[PDB]
Formats: structure tokens, sequence, C-alpha cells
């Protein structure tokens, strides 16, 4: 798995391809590859650390 | 250790009379594990059959004799209830039925195919499976070499050419070639299996070259342009 | 049990609608 094929790329750009073409028509749902890297509650608990940054620096 | 065919052993050597495998407790019940009921239809019967006409002039030093009345009086009476079941089987069938055709095509076709040991289709790696197969092929070869060499057929087309007490006629061979034709072609399987090896390790060798949507594609030629760069001259 | 010729035997023997739903509206 660390060397890359000629089949490995094609399936690849293959996927990635599709994957793209499903949005428009949305037959596809991809909410958790959304939500799981969005996370509000972490994107505040990160805003909280900045802020305390922002204190702990003034 | 085969009594069965020892009888037929005493039989085939013309001499039973001089032996008649000393019947006692400890070679006439040695064999058997009663007798063990014979399964041919007559081959393993009409031995039992010369046995006791041989066995009628001792009579008393072969205690083996009763057992072998008890089967013959089993077979009798296994086939007197065979007569009335199919006396009674011919009074039990129903005047009618109109049994379909192409049915009956597909169970005699399946029945041919299922006496002689060949695979029916239904219309109703891994070493362990690899010796499975290699294991049905000697058994073809040796079934194949177990012919007798002077085979030959008789067509039913011999009648429109006239042959006389010695004519010589040409369609004799046309089975002892295709037993021929199958014997010899199941031992030249490992060379075409490395004819096959040598075309396809260099039909798949080349792979993008002669393929078109192969050599056309951007990963192949960017890696086929890209092995083929002349290393940088330093000064 | 007569054998039968060989050249008799070689003789006797939603997913439309998820996309037009999706293409009519978009």
């Amino acid at each position: 798995y660390n060397n890359v094929t000629l089949k490995n790329l094609t399936a690849f750009q293959l996927l990635s391809q599709r994957e793209n073409i499903c949005e428009l028509l949305n037959l596809v749902e991809s909410t958790e590859r959304h939500n799981s890297i969005i996370n509000p509650e972490r994107q505040r608990m990160s805003l909280e650390e900045m802020k305390k940054m922002l204190d702990a620096l003034k | 250790l085969q009594e069965q065919s020892e009888l037929m052993s005493t039989v085939m050597n013309n001499t039973p009379t001089t032996v008649a495998a000393l019947a006692a407790v400890a070679a006439a019940s040695e064999t058997n594990g009663t007798i063990p009921k014979p399964r041919s239809s007559a081959q393993l019967e009409q031995l039992l059959y010369r046995y006791r006409a041989i066995q009628n002039h001792p009579k008393e030093n072969k205690l083996e004799i009763k057992a072998i009345e008890d089967t013959f009086r089993n077979i009798s009476r296994d086939q007197d209830i065979y007569e009335t079941k199919l006396d009674t089987l011919r009074k039990s069938i129903d005047k009618g039925f109109q049994y379909d055709e192409d049915l009956l095509n597909k169970h005699l076709v399946a029945l041919q195919l299922l006496e002689k040991d060949t695979d029916v289709p239904d219309y109703f790696g891994d070493p362990d499976t690899e010796i499975r197969i290699s294991a049905r092929i000697s058994n073809r070869i040796n079934e194949l070499e177990r012919l007798p060499a002077n085979l030959g057929t008789y067509s039913l087309d011999d009648c429109l050419e006239f042959i006389t007490k010695d004519d010589l006629s040409s369609r004799m061979d046309t089975f002892k070639i295709k037993a021929l034709v199958e014997l010899k072609s199941l031992k030249l399987l490992t060379k075409q299996k490395s004819i096959r090896q040598k075309l396809i390790n260099n039909v798949a060798s080349q792979a993008h070259h002669n393929i078109p949507y192969l050599r056309d594609s951007p990963f192949t030629a960017a890696a086929q342009r890209s092995v083929q760069i002349r290393s940088k001259v330093i000064v | 049990s007569l054998p039968i010729e060989d050249n008799y035997i070689r003789e006797v023997v939603s997913k439309l609608m998820e996309c037009v739903n999706d293409a009519v509206q978009t």
C-alpha cells in the first residue's frame, strides 16, 4: 500500500470524479463527511482557546 | 479379504474342489468381516450356484452351506415380493395422465448423462480444490488405458457398401481414433499450459504499446515519457 | 441405456426514476 499503480490512480480519479457529479443530482447524502470536519462544537471550543489566548496575552 | 473374489479366483483357476476355502470358523468367517449378500446381477450369483453345485459331493466338511441357502431363500423371497409388487404396480396405473414430451426429453438426457459420470447442466489457486481436479484426470487416463487395442466400430451405414468375406470397410476406425484423441490430449496438457504461459507473458507483458486506450491515458504516457529522461550533464 | 448423439446433447442444452426525478427538477 506504500506504492501506487495505474489501477490505483485511475480508480482514485474515477471515484473522486463520480463523487462530484452525484452532488448536483443529490442522490448521495455526504452529510457525515461534511459535519465530521466542520464540527461546530469543536469550532467554538477552538474559538474559546483563541479567546483564552487573547486573555493570557493581554 | 474379498471372499467374493476368492470364489471367482477358484472358479477361473478351474480348481475349486481341491481347496474349497477350508470352511471352518477360522477361515470362512475371517473373510466375511452369514455371507454378505452379493452385489452384482449374476456375476457373484452364478459363482454361488457353482459353489453349491461343487459342494454337493462332500456335504459335511463345509458348514457354511446353510447361510448360503438362507441367502437363496432371501433371494427367492425378495423375487416373489417383487413379482407380487409388479403385479400390483401394473394394476395401480391411472387410465389417463398424458405424460409431457419435452420433460421426457430432459429426463432421458439427464439419466443418460448421470449414468456415465459426466456433468449435467441444471435447466430444471486453493490447492485443496486443485488436487480434486487433478485426481479426476488420472481417473480418465487410467480408464482409457484399459480399453482393448482391437476396438472397432460397426456403423449402420456399412450395408450400402456390400462388404465381402475380405473387403476392409472404410468406417471401421471411427471410435479408436476418438479414443486416442482424448488419451493423448489428456497427456499434452502441461505442454499447452507452457505454450499459454509464453503467449500471455508476451501479450500482456507489453500491454501499453498495442492496446490503444491504455497508451493514450495521461498517466501511462507520462510514465513512459518520464522513464526516458537522460541524466543532466554537470558543466 | 443406448448413448445419445453429442450434437443432440449440445442441442437440447427502481434505479431508473431515482435519476429522472432529479433531472426534471434540476
